[PDB]
């Protein structure tokens, strides 16, 4: 039975996303403990994403050098040990935690780049598609589990440190199993010149660049929200006269909204392709516009009620995540197969570069700049963070415009791809 | 679910010109790469020509280049084929086929089995 390897890799990916988003739930505790402003809070996630984006292509290339199971297990052990060590960092030191987050990002990039190739090599059928679908559905569930685990451990233990201590141990329990229940596959296949030629061909392409910018905007919005929303909700609750719950609620909402958004995007694409051939970018653009509207609406109605904020977060995150299952189909319809893989790598770089990497530190810097100009108070800091996160709907609308431009150039670039393939 | 209907095929005098129209109404035609095949009386199905989704790619046979033209219109949801200077060996039944669009070499896809969708087929006699 080869399904044991798929199951253990799926559990490992769940734990990977849990470890990635554990810091999100206890960002407030970390800020209170270390006596730092929002700049460091954003910088943690920024460094994590930067290390992830730098290391992912390197590990992807290294996966064809030696056995992938060994390097995958080594990366899992490395990031687990780094997190466990970071759980015991002295208060007066802050750069050590940043370096630990960078090392964890390196390990997570290694795992995320290596494991899907192993899963794809294990199965060659519709079962491969089903297993990849499960492995990728593990993402929102993993993020929700990370949020709720951080909240629950912080509440029960009484100290946030154990939040970084519970996850690594399971990783070891995972890693050994991966060292045992993952079969070894005996598979194999001008590199710089090929990269240069593919980059030159792709730059001249039109819809590909706009789609990459749109997914970069999506990554920007998702990173900023997933990094700052629980803290913003806690500040809003502090503002209200009424006296961990927010993190659990946001984790459950994140999981449910990710699954629902993927489902509704797939359904809208299925039931809208009959109208016209440009359904794939149009659905994404409509979802982005709706998500931007609801992201503005939550900040409009955050001060009034928290139930409305939860509902608006639910709807906005669903609409925002609706594009994840359609971006790949947009990409594979324009780029020719020979240059597809490289294209993905470039996108997997660009979406991280202009998007997820800069978003948390930019939001923190804007919030700090606004807060410095005014006397420090819970109301004023809440307003400053709200104004900082008000930049998200602007980026979401820009991504919607980019999706509209992709729809405009869709048919022309498809025709160019067809005539190049047949040439 | 796409239904293909052929029209304009029939017996014609040698050396003339003819137009064949393949119409689809089940779904949108912009999602399908189309092609024409012929069933010779003494042979099996044979590839004739093919048109990609946007019409930017065309492939023919060594005995077909410079004699046949094939194109499509998605606004009217119909593909057309023009045959000129017909040879006596062209008397056969022609089938219009459509397949899910793929960014593969159109010339390499001439296996008469990859096209999951077929039509009624019309006989043309020279």
């Amino acid at each position: 039975g080869r399904g044991a390897a798929a199951a253990i890799l799926s559990l490992g990916n769940v734990l990977n996303y849990l470890d990635r988003y554990t810091v999100a739930g206890v960002l407030l505790d970390i800020q209170q403990h270390f006596g730092v402003k929002d700049r460091g809070a954003g910088l943690l996630q920024s460094v994590f994403i930067c290390s992830f984006m730098v290391a992912a292509p390197i590990f992807g290339y290294l996966g064809d050098r030696f056995n992938r199971k060994v390097i995958l297990s080594c990366g899992i052990f490395f990031w687990s040990a780094v997190t466990f060590s970071s759980s015991f960092i002295p208060q007066q030191y802050f750069w050590l935690l940043v370096l630990s987050r960078g090392l964890v990002g390196i390990g997570e990039a290694s795992y995320s780049t290596i494991a899907p190739t192993i899963i794809g090599d294990l199965f060659t059928k519709n079962t491969r598609t089903l297993m990849l679908s499960v492995f990728y559905f593990a993402i929102p569930l993993g993020s929700g589990l990370g949020y709720i685990t951080g909240s629950s451990v912080k509440q029960a233990a009484g100290d946030w440190h154990w939040a970084l201590r519970v996850s690594p141990v399971l990783g070891m329990i995972t890693g050994t199993l991966i060292l045992i229940l993952v079969p070894a596959t005996k598979r194999g296949h001008k590199a710089r010149t090929s990269w240069l030629r593919d980059m030159k061909a792709l730059i001249r392409n039109r819809s590909y660049v706009f789609s990459s910018l749109a997914t970069s905007a999506v990554s920007f919005a998702t990173g900023a929200l997933g990094m700052w929303i629980p803290l913003y909700l806690h500040r809003a609750q502090v503002v209200q006269k009424t006296a961990a719950k927010d993190s659990l609620i946001f984790g459950a909402i994140t999981c449910f909204t990710g699954f629902l958004g993927v489902v509704t995007g797939a359904g809208a694409t299925r039931w809208c392709r009959l109208k016209t051939q440009r359904a794939d970018p149009l659905v994404c653009a409509v979802g982005m516009l709706g998500s931007a509207i609801f992201i503005c609406l939550i900040f409009v109605a955050a001060k009034s009620s928290i139930v409305g904020a939860y509902i608006c977060i639910f709807v906005g995150e669903t609409l925002l995540f609706s594009n994840w299952a359609i971006t790949a189909d947009i990409l594979m319809y324009v780029v020719i197969p020979t240059r597809r893989a490289t294209a993905v790598a470039l996108q997997s770089f660009t979406s991280h570069l202009l998007g997820d990497a800069g978003s948390p530190y930019l939001i923190g810097f804007i919030s700090d700049l606004i807060r410095q100009s005014t006397k420090d108070s819970p109301l004023w800091e809440f307003l400053s963070l709200g104004y900082a996160l008000m930049l998200c709907p602007f980026v979401v609308v820009l991504g919607g415009m980019f999706f509209l431009a992709t729809a405009l150039f869709f048919v022309s670039d498809r025709a160019r791809a067809e005539q190049q393939v047949n040439q | 679910q796409v239904q293909l209907v052929e029209s304009g095929g029939g017996l014609v005098q040698a050396g003339g010109s003819l137009r064949l129209s393949c119409a689809a109404s089940g779904r949108l035609l912009s999602w399908y790469d189309m092609a024409w095949f012929r069933q010779a009386p003494g042979k099996e199905r044979e590839f004739v020509a093919a048109v990609t989704s946007t019409g930017a790619g065309t492939h023919y046979v060594d005995s077909v280049k410079g004699r046949f033209t094939i194109s499509r219109v998605n606004a009217k949801n119909t593909m057309y084929l023009q045959m000129n200077s017909l040879k006596p060996e062209d008397t056969a039944v022609y089938y219009c086929a459509a397949a899910n669009t793929r960014l593969t070499a159109l010339s390499l896809r001439t296996t008469t089995g990859s096209w999951a969708y077929w039509g009624k087929g019309t006989p043309v006699t020279v």
